[PDB]
């Protein structure tokens, strides 16, 4: 009754080990405790949901290097509304609100992992140009 | 602004009333506590108008029912 | 469906509940070969998976539901790094601020960061109990409805320490000529009168 | 190739054999390659030498007869752009991010070879036109 009438904040403390060594970790109690706090199951009925949650700017701000310097819009909301659905050909995984993209669990790391290949890419490109260019330029002092 | 300090879930290599009593006393605080959530993000799916269906939530009403009920 | 060469997954582990693994031979849709620390052998017997890795940028982040991957071994793992290797406490899972017992002193809790702290909302900041007990502060002026932290753990775990930490913050923020010092002397108090010695710990 | 670029190329070739059997070694193959205006990978290279042993790369020796196919096999202007805009919105490169990343990532090149192709490229901000700066070294 007192709690009831009142808006809860939570804080949950775990102990890290029981012989009390100042500052070290033991999974195996660490475990224990953090089910006993509901914490794992709050982060699996997040995960069975859609966990992430993008404001579409900072989806621009990781991920510009998937979006193409003629496709970007006057707005970025419309720029990365259809970026993604370039990069993902299923809504499904995503969900668009007003002010953030909802992605189901793994599409991030998803975005990320092709991010990162097509960056590789780019820094592919740069390298094999000035490598080259120095290659060329030793090989026609040796033509000197 | 109201702090409260209580004792967590316990499970001992034995258990008795006491730890029955703790186990119990945090069956109610969980359930405040799923509660909360469930509400907090329903209202947050009404501001990016989204569907609830999708979102569901453990109950643990069965458990206090086997505890505190009649016949309990 | 993502399993290569180079993926990298969580193993169980009796001695530690789970182990990384560099995934070493790609998967095709029934056994997994798999390379390890200390060396490598091992193949792994799927049952009518393995639960999958975050990249490595992801893990050590604010809050464990911003990472990509949800599961013990993700959660566990971030708790483990930022600990050990940040010596951050403090944490956060969707509302819930999570606490790890540093169980040495701390600067963190300095009247500075308590400044830092105030008006703040909660996700401009790291994680700390003053983002907590300011939450708290804020929601009360945005309605008249009264707020509770709700304080739980094992025993040992820092109940007590956190709560004075977080009237400590309102003390500082609001506070003015005093509650502290009564509050703070009632401790010796309650805790001879209601703390005892268990079997698993004292106090 | 014609006969006027084998001939240019078979003595420029020569000019690079240390060793007086008419031969290079494989590692300067790539570097042969690019010369001519090539851009091959060094993982494009190594498959055109047919991914040598450390042994053979640093000792064996072919002549230009040998190292023709792999020439030609390499031989056979948006993708530049867009790889510097990359890294861009105001038309710029960070010298800093753009060194680190390129000896840090991918083929990762050496501090001297940026220096070398960066030098007089950054302006007073310490800042690189990209487009400008990819049509003087893609020439
Ligand atoms: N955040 C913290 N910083 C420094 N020391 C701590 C912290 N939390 C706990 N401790 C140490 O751990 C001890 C046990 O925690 P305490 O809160 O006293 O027990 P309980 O949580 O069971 O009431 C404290 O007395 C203190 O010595």
């Amino acid at each position: 009754e007192t709690l009831n009438a009142t808006t809860p904040h939570y804080v949950r403390c775990i102990k890290p080990n029981d012989f009390k060594f100042p500052f070290t970790f033991d999974e195996k109690r660490a475990v224990q405790q953090l089910r006993a706090c509901g914490v794992l199951e709050t982060i699996r009925i997040s995960a069975a949901g859609f966990p992430s949650r993008w404001t579409y700017q900072e989806f621009f701000s990781r991920y510009r290097v998937l979006m193409k310097q003629k496709d970007v819009l006057s707005d970025r909301k419309q720029t990365c509304k259809n970026v993604l659905e370039k990069l993902i050909l299923d809504k499904d995984k995503y969900q668009f609100g007003k002010t953030k993209i909802f992605f189901r669990a793994g599409q991030v790391a998803y975005l990320e992992k092709i991010r990162a290949d097509k960056l590789r890419a780019a820094c592919i490109r740069i390298q094999k140009t000035i490598r080259g260019w120095l290659m060329r330029k030793k090989y026609m002092r040796m033509r000197r | 602004i109201g702090v409260l300090d209580i004792y967590g879930f316990e499970t001992f290599e034995i258990n008795s009333f006491e730890q029955f009593c703790i186990n119990y006393a945090n069956e109610k605080l969980q359930q405040q506590f799923n509660m909360h959530v469930f509400k907090l993000e329903q209202e947050e799916y009404m501001k990016e108008q989204i569907p609830w269906t999708l979102i569901d939530f453990y109950d643990n009403q069965p458990c206090i029912n086997l505890i505190e009920a009649k016949m309990g | 469906e993502l399993y290569t060469k180079y993926a990298r997954v969580w193993i169980p582990d009796p001695e530690e509940v789970w182990k990384s693994a560099e995934l070493l031979k790609d998967y095709k849709p029934k056994v997994l070969q798999l390379r390890l620390e200390e060396g490598k052998d091992l193949e792994y017997c799927l049952d009518p998976l393995p639960p999958l890795r975050n990249p490595d940028i992801l893990v050590g982040e604010n809050d464990l539901t911003a990472l990509s991957y949800l599961h013990e071994p993700a959660v566990l793992h971030n708790l483990k790094v930022r600990f050990i290797d940040s010596k951050l406490i403090y944490t956060y899972c969707g509302i819930v601020l999570v606490a790890i017992n540093p169980y040495e002193q701390l600067p963190i809790y300095g009247e500075d960061i308590i400044n830092a702290y105030s008006g703040q909302n909660m996700g401009d900041m790291d994680p700390h109990i003053f983002a907590v007990a300011e939450e708290a502060y804020k929601q009360m002026a945005r309605d008249e409805r009264n707020q509770s932290i709700i304080v739980s753990g094992e025993s040992g775990a820092g109940k007590t320490v956190s709560a004075k930490y977080a009237m400590r913050y309102f003390a500082t923020v609001s506070g003015s000529a005093n509650v502290e010092e009564k509050v703070l002397a009632s401790n010796p108090i309650m805790e001879s009168i209601g703390n005892a010695k268990t079997t698993r710990n004292d106090n | 190739f014609n006969k006027d670029q084998l001939e240019e190329f078979k003595e420029a070739f020569e000019l690079f054999d240390r060793v007086g059997d008419g031969k290079i070694l494989y590692s300067q193959c790539g570097d042969v390659m690019r010369a001519l205006g090539q851009n091959p990978t060094n993982a494009e290279v190594l498959k055109v030498l047919g991914n040598p042993k450390s042994d053979e790369l640093k000792s064996r020796r072919v002549d230009f007869e040998t190292f023709l196919p792999m020439l030609q096999a390499v031989a056979k202007y948006e993708d530049y752009l867009e790889g510097f805009r990359v890294f861009d919105g105001n038309g710029k490169v960070m010298g800093a991010e753009l060194r680190h990343v390129l000896t840090t990532l991918g083929e990762k090149m050496t501090e001297e070879e940026v220096e070398t192709v960066l030098a007089g490229h950054e302006d007073s901000n310490g800042c690189i036109n990209y487009e400008a700066f990819l049509k003087h070294i893609l020439s």
